[PDB]
């Protein structure tokens, strides 16, 4: 349902906020290479923001 | 030429092989095996 | 218009092994039996389970209902036999007509198969078709219709590639296969459980998940063995649902000696419920155990029997006719003792045993050969 709104819309540290979880939870799954496209995602969203939160 | 006196006179058959050893030995395997805990 | 009845399927099948009772067949008979116009789910169980106090308000409304559907079938397709386009009256009513087979009998054969056989040239219809021989194989527990629709479906597979669906062939050939003790080629073919997500001839696709690790623990070497239902990963989660299975192949992974058996007994209660799988209840079992055995006895060789059934749990005369009806079955090559007590193994097959199959080839096929060689002068 987060990428039902986020990814539409413009905030796209807000997408991360929770993308970056998930790319948690598929380490807590063990799900490693759709871990690493969460983290490729991350990477390449992060590339458009300052740094206004840590 | 095919009689000369003769005329006077997958399924489960390929299992057949282990299934000799299905009937005439463990039918109630686990019966046994399974009950190895508790016997003893 | 598959997984309902192809569920009663499994109802027969919940008709198979608990055979003693005559209630749980007609609780969940009556409960399919009055639901979306299904003649044959109780015809052949009134063949076979429990007969008819009456069906005139039971189950007349129902062929009643199958009249009301058998007179709109004489609306449609005669409203069809006016209309000239992509055979509206065999496309039409090949949907009405399959869904017959739903109601009733095998005259599904001759309003299905060959209904839609004789006009197209598109496999999802035939492959609709195949699929159905595949339910009714279900229905009848067949040998015929199970291979009669695989000898329909490689008129299609001689040009192909496609992404689900061929997959699925090779899933219910796997299916043919293991229904029998055929074995590698099932897990084979179900080996890429990807792209087979979600289809409305599947059952829960985590079951899928069950049934392709059933049969791909075996049939599947140490190095292949780990790298599949170890280093695999999607398979991961969807064996993380389900605990004792993860527990199952990190149990025989582990290869001790009590947890195989509290492992196999997990696998002994599933192993049966199990449709088309349930009749073979017995090699899988003992072959788990041959896989056991063959990779803890090739290690040692300074080995007791004590040293097992300290760890078995009690194998003292237990394991005894056990062990000795699997070496002289055939296989499992070790020597089993008085005593002394001391269990000996073999060669790998690199250099002694390896000198056989050429002369046993040599002698049969060529002798065959030598037969029609002796077919010269008369």
């Amino acid at each position: 349902q987060l990428l039902r709104e986020l990814k539409k819309m413009d905030d796209k540290a807000l997408l991360v906020e929770v993308q970056l979880l998930e790319s948690k939870t598929y380490h807590a799954l063990s799900n490693l290479p759709k871990a690493r496209a969460a983290l490729t995602s991350a990477r390449t969203t992060a590339n458009a923001i300052y740094c206004p939160p840590k | 030429m095919s009689e000369k006196k003769q005329p006077v006179d997958e399924d489960n058959w390929d299992d057949d092989n282990v299934e000799d050893d299905f009937s005439n030995q463990l039918r109630a395997e686990l019966e046994k095996h399974g009950y190895k805990m508790e016997t003893s | 218009p598959k997984n309902p009845d192809l569920r009663i399927a499994q109802l027969r099948f919940l008709l198979s092994l608990p055979e003693h009772r005559g209630d749980a067949a007609v609780r969940d008979e009556l409960m399919a039996a009055v639901r979306d116009n299904n003649m044959a789910p109780y015809y052949e169980a009134l063949c076979k389970s429990l007969d008819w106090q009456i069906d005139v308000d039971l189950l007349n409304k129902m062929k009643k209902a199958n009249e009301d559907e058998l007179k709109r079938l004489d609306e449609e397709l005669e409203d069809a036999e006016k209309n000239l386009g992509e055979s509206e009256i065999r496309d039409a009513m090949m949907a009405k007509a399959e869904y017959l087979c739903r109601i009733g009998d095998k005259e599904g054969a001759l309003t299905a198969f060959r209904k839609t056989y004789d006009k197209t040239v598109a496999l999802g219809h035939r492959l609709d078709i195949v699929f159905y021989l595949l339910r009714i194989g279900l229905f009848y527990m067949d040998n015929d219709l199970i291979t009669r629709n695989t000898e329909k479906a490689k008129s299609l597979i001689e040009e192909g590639g496609d992404w689900d669906r061929r997959n699925r062939l090779k899933v219910y050939q796997g299916l043919y296969c293991v229904a029998i003790r055929d074995f590698k080629q099932a897990a084979e073919l179900f080996l890429d459980t990807v792209s087979t997500f979600t289809s409305y001839e599947l059952m829960d696709y985590k079951t899928f998940v069950t049934y392709t690790v059933y049969v791909s623990m075996i049939a599947l070497e140490r190095p292949d063995l780990r790298e599949k239902v170890i280093k695999g990963a999607e398979i991961l989660e969807v064996l993380h649902s389900l605990p004792a299975v993860r527990q199952y192949l990190f149990s025989l992974y582990e290869c001790r000696y009590s947890v195989f058996f509290q492992s196999l007994a997990v696998v002994e209660q599933e192993m049966k419920k199990d449709w088309l799988f349930a009749p073979h209840y017995r090699y899988y079992v003992r072959e788990m155990r041959i896989h056991a055995y063959s990779q803890l006895l090739e290690s040692y060789r300074s080995l007791t029997l004590g040293y097992m059934a300290e760890a078995f749990g009690v194998g003292v005369e237990f394991i005894d006719q056990e062990l000795s009806r699997f070496i002289a079955a055939g296989r499992l090559h070790c020597k089993i003792d008085k005593v002394n007590e001391i269990v000996e193994t073999n060669r790998p097959d690199s250099k002694n045993w390896q000198y056989q199959e050429t002369i046993k080839k040599g002698d049969l096929l060529l002798n065959r050969v030598q037969k029609l060689s002796r077919v010269i002068n008369m």
